[PDB]
RNA sequence: AGUUCUAUUGUGUUAGCAUGGUUUCG
């Protein structure tokens, strides 16, 4: 836990945001590509990832809302 | 790798400092300048096959000393004849030759060189470092 | 599925030195969980894994033996009281944390887990422990080959050893040069030697019993004078031979004897950590109150203090990760 | 590593190598 | 004399791509 | 003055003496510790002996010495990080992928420093331990390799 | 070059 | 993806100091 | 990437013909005759051959017994291969003495009856007239 | 005192050498000659001068030739005085 | 340089001791 924070420290929460929107395009398209190769894949990699992506953006739009009703 | 004294003073070098080296220049200029306005006259150039192959090691003022008795003669005593301005680049090992010759001598040698041999300023006439 | 450590580190040589590449979190904690989520994420993703990824090139001579030869003084120069090793564990010293090279080996570890497990999933159990033993042969092969400095490296290398340029046995003294145990003998503990130093005067005298000179013992002409006069009281006293090296049972310094046993268990305590020094000493410090236990009980409420201290910042973790690590870095640096 | 600019400069030097000596 | 067109016309692909990717 | 000038940098940071340590001119053996004019600990006693001539302490100019040499250092080390971000998308265009997500872990390696730049440390410890992390990865790496190959050949034969 |  | 390299290269440039220390030296490799 | 950016030029690594540690002049005599002793420590093999000596053994081995040399004679007949094995392709050494080599150096301090020979000028000198004038 | 060496997979003859290689850097040869006679103290003063005079020289000239044989052995080649302001750059 | 103190004493005189060549005893 304590890697992926200091990594991603420089980046400015504008920038992580762009960053995780792009991939959850990414894991978007690259799902679809699968379903039109195989329709059921036979690995669930990208769409834990995509899930796991989404949840964290909805809990972060939460967690901004909050910031914005504290302040 | 080293197992010998360390030195713990370092001696400056004034003949070949910038400003003295620009004063050898200028000193030299004017006099090879006067020279080269005269006609006919040549200038020897003296040097060691180490630092120099195709450069003859025989000339008309060499005089290839041969007998033990001879050993104190210089080898270049007659270069006045021909020659008007001996460029030496040996001073060290030409310092016994080169001692009151009758010819000016612009000597070439490095500052070691000159502080391990001072006595060689007063074989140089002129000094370019 | 058996990890790395289970499958292979318990043989002797791979299960002599096992680096530690993440901190342990019990269960129940948000690095925990994480932990567990990258676990199967990357598990996951080494099924979907492809060819180019596990690309390995030969291996070759990382250095030559002069080279060789050249590093290992200049580094016995930066360390010359302590012997020149890898230490990995104080790894984090020399190699920013974030910049560690052995996050690659751990999951490639973690990555050839997998596979023997897939494999014996796959074929059967029997190959399985069949390319196990195997891979235990191969794993104790390459052990002693990874250290460029070591001689494992030379004779997996088929190196021949270098033919040292020759040097005076007769030197000046500012040139004299002793091995890091003679040093810390000859320094003892920032005091004069005595007859009482026992444990050190074998140093300085030879196996015919002859003391031994100044240019072989690399002492300063007063530590030279200290150490004769020692080693005749000693010797008048008997507790110290004179025609030979003392026995491993004259070794003892002129001390009290349990005193000396709380040192020594103080010293394995502390260098590795025997349970059963910790024990004694920990009995002892109640049956005989009357000896010195200041460093014992000192490292131990230094590593005391450093558990409240690591339990406070998962605290502050768990809360939220607060700026002691950040200021770890921009304090430390402004500092 | 190289640079942009001068990855254009080797391109354009292959680009006169595909005109001289591989075509002709 | 085939050798050298071939790579050098890899050497070109693959600069091309890299440079458009960038 | 050198000669206790760079007695005294060398005794603060010992690491000094790997830096040009296979070339002719510096001697490091105890006793001599005699560098080429061009090595660090010549720079760092110029640089120290050229303040102390325009009027500073003996240990203000080391600590301005040390703060410039750090500098340079930060520098190095920034154009270092440059090199290593092009080789990320050098390796990068190695992927068939490029040519939707990426197909290899190889931009990731570029990225932590294992690829085709590797990062620049202080002393000689991180060179030794950087290179035994290689070895082990790399044995590693054929291990898995030959064991992903006997997984094809053990499905092909089953098929 | 690099850093001497 | 480009955005992706972009990415990697950010959290490179924004990373730590390599050494740990705060000396005044970089050094080269004399492995290989 | 990083690595070293100049030549491995250190003498450790190319070692190189000299006396790495300087000593107070010695008398030259004094110094040959310390020479000599190392030598004849030494025994410099310069002999007929080094396999002369064991075929000399082994051959009066064999003349000494002429029935039972089958078993006899085993340390020679190995010893002799040995020699065979390593100095079949020997050459005698051609270099010049250490008393010379050492001169060389200067170790030694000039007496009465030995002086360095002063610098050659004959063979040394390279004279070169050209014109200098207009 | 006494050196005691033990003759295991080994030749007695080579133990022999061991135990007078012993003997002689220890000196006992010429300790023991010593005290089979009578030496007086001005005998002794000028013995004990020549002996600190000429070993020196002795261990120099050692470390001399071992050094000849060293280059001999790898073929070396005589050294040339290191130019300073030689760039010391890799062709590379 | 001199006086006092300070740390150190292969210096000179000192009661005794550890070791040892030699001789001795069985």
């Amino acid at each position: 836990r304590q890697r992926a924070v200091l990594t991603y420290a420089g980046f400015t929460e504008a920038e992580k945001l762009r960053l995780l929107d792009e991939k959850i395009d990414m894991l978007n398209k690259k799902l679809d590509e699968d379903y039109e190769l195989r329709g059921a894949p036979q690995n669930l990699v990208y769409l834990q990832l995509r899930d796991h992506l989404q949840a964290a953006k909805i809990s972060y739009r939460e967690k901004l809302y909050v910031r914005e009703t504290q302040k | 790798m080293n197992f010998n004294r360390i030195p713990t003073r370092l001696s400056t070098h004034y003949v070949c400092d910038p400003y003295t080296t620009l004063m050898h220049y200028r000193r030299t200029f004017k006099f090879l300048q006067a020279l080269k306005a005269k006609p006919n006259c040549r200038a020897l150039c003296l040097g060691n096959k180490n630092q120099v192959i195709s450069w003859p090691k025989h000339f008309d003022g060499l005089t290839v000393v041969t007998s033990a008795v001879a050993a104190q003669s210089s080898i270049l005593s007659s270069a006045s004849v021909y020659y008007s301005l001996i460029i030496c680049l040996d001073p060290v090992l030409f310092a016994k030759h080169l001692y009151r010759i009758n010819v000016p001598v612009l000597g070439v040698c490095t500052p070691r060189e000159i502080h391990e041999h001072p006595e060689i300023l007063k074989v140089i006439d002129y000094l370019l470092p | 599925s058996p990890s790395f450590e289970q499958q292979f580190l318990n043989d002797k040589l791979l299960g002599q030195n096992t680096l530690q590449f993440t901190k342990v979190s019990e269960k129940g904690t948000a690095d925990a969980l994480f932990a567990e989520c990258l676990e199967s994420i990357r598990h996951r993703r080494f099924k979907l894994d492809p060819d180019v990824d596990n690309r390995s090139s030969e291996a070759v001579e990382k250095l030559t033996q002069e080279e060789r030869a050249i590093a290992e003084k200049i580094f016995q120069r930066v360390d010359p009281e302590r012997k020149i090793a890898p230490r990995l564990e104080s790894r984090g010293c020399y190699i920013d944390p974030l910049w560690d090279p052995f996050k690659r080996v751990e999951e490639l570890q973690q990555q050839v887990a997998q596979d023997l497990t897939e494999y014996a999933k796959l074929v059967g159990a029997a190959e399985a422990r069949r390319q196990r033993l195997l891979v235990r042969a191969s794993l104790r092969r390459q052990y002693r080959m990874h250290d460029p400095l070591s001689e494992g490296h030379r004779r997996f290398f088929g190196a021949q050893r270098a033919d040292p340029f020759p040097t005076p046995h007769r030197v000046h003294e500012r040139f004299w040069d002793p091995s890091p145990d003679v040093r810390v003998a000859l320094k003892n503990n920032n005091v004069p030697i005595s007859w009482r130093d026992l444990h050190i005067l074998h140093h300085f005298v030879g196996e015919n019993g002859l003391i031994l000179p100044r240019r072989t013992t690399h002492a300063s002409r007063y530590q030279q004078r200290c150490i004769f006069k020692a080693i005749c009281m000693a010797r008048r006293m008997a507790l110290f031979p004179y025609d030979w090296k003392p026995t491993q049972g004259e070794l003892m310094p002129v001390m009290d004897p349990l005193q000396y046993l709380v040192d020594e268990l103080t010293s394995r305590y502390k260098a590795t950590g025997d349970l059963r020094a910790d024990a004694m000493l920990c009995v002892m410090l109640s049956k005989y109150p009357k000896l010195n236990y200041f460093r014992y009980l000192q490292y131990k409420a230094q590593t005391q203090k450093s558990e409240v201290e690591a339990m406070q910042q998962q605290e502050e973790e768990d809360r939220g990760d607060f700026s002691r690590l950040l200021r770890k870095y921009k304090r430390a640096t402004t500092d | 590593l190289l640079s942009f600019a001068e990855r254009r400069e080797e391109l354009a030097k292959g680009r006169e190598a595909l005109a001289e000596k591989a075509y002709e | 004399r085939a050798e050298l067109v071939a790579a050098q016309v890899r050497e070109k692909l693959a600069i091309k791509m890299a440079n458009a990717l960038a | 003055k050198y000669l206790s000038l760079t007695q005294a940098v060398l005794k603060k940071y010992p690491n000094m003496r790997f830096q040009d340590c296979y070339v002719d001119g510096n001697d490091w053996s105890k006793g001599n510790d005699s560098y080429r004019a061009d090595h660090p600990v010549m720079q760092f006693v110029a640089l120290q002996l050229r303040l102390m001539n325009l009027g500073l302490d003996r240990h203000a100019a080391f600590r301005e010495a040390e703060q410039a040499f750090y500098a340079r250092r930060m520098q190095l080390e920034k154009q270092q990080k440059l090199n290593m971000a092009a080789a990320v998308v050098a390796a990068a265009a190695r992927d068939p992928s490029a040519f939707s997500v990426p197909s290899s872990s190889l931009p990731r390696l570029t990225a932590m420093g294992l690829g085709d730049v590797q990062p620049l440390f202080t002393s000689g410890q991180a060179y030794w331990q950087f290179e035994i992390a290689k070895s082990q990865a790399n044995h590693l790496l054929r291990i898995r390799s030959v064991l992903r190959r006997m997984k094809a050949q053990a499905e092909a034969a089953a098929q | 070059v690099r850093t001497g | 993806x480009x955005x992706x390299x972009x990415x990697x290269x950010x959290x490179x440039x924004x990373x730590x100091x390599x050494x740990x220390x705060x000396x005044x030296x970089x050094x080269x490799x004399w492995x290989x | 990437m990083n690595g070293c950016s100049k030549r491995k030029s250190h003498r450790l690594l190319k070692p190189v013909f000299e006396l790495q540690q300087s000593f107070p002049k010695i008398q030259h005599w004094q110094g040959a005759e310390i020479l000599h002793r190392l030598k004849q420590k030494e025994k410099d093999a310069a002999v007929i051959h080094p396999c002369i000596d064991t075929w000399g053994d082994y051959a009066q081995c064999l003349r000494r017994y002429p029935a039972t040399s089958a078993a006899r004679c085993r340390v020679e007949s190995d010893r002799h291969t040995r020699c065979l094995q390593q100095h079949g392709r020997w050459k005698p050494s051609d270099s010049l003495e250490a008393l010379k080599l050492l001169e060389m150096f200067k170790v030694f301090n000039e007496t009465a009856r030995f002086k360095y020979p002063p610098p050659p000028v004959h063979s040394l000198v390279r004279g070169c007239a050209f014109p200098f004038s207009d | 005192m006494s050196c005691h060496r033990h003759v295991f997979r080994a030749a007695p003859a080579a133990v022999f050498a061991s135990v007078q290689r012993w003997g002689r850097r220890n000196n006992v040869h010429k300790l023991t000659l010593l005290v089979q006679t009578y030496e007086k103290p001005c005998v002794k003063r000028t013995r004990i001068a020549e002996e600190k005079a000429y070993y020196p020289r002795w261990f120099y000239l050692r470390y001399a030739t071992e050094v000849i044989r060293y280059s001999l052995k790898h073929h070396l080649r005589l050294g040339q005085a290191l130019d300073p302001n030689d760039d010391q750059r890799l062709d590379a």
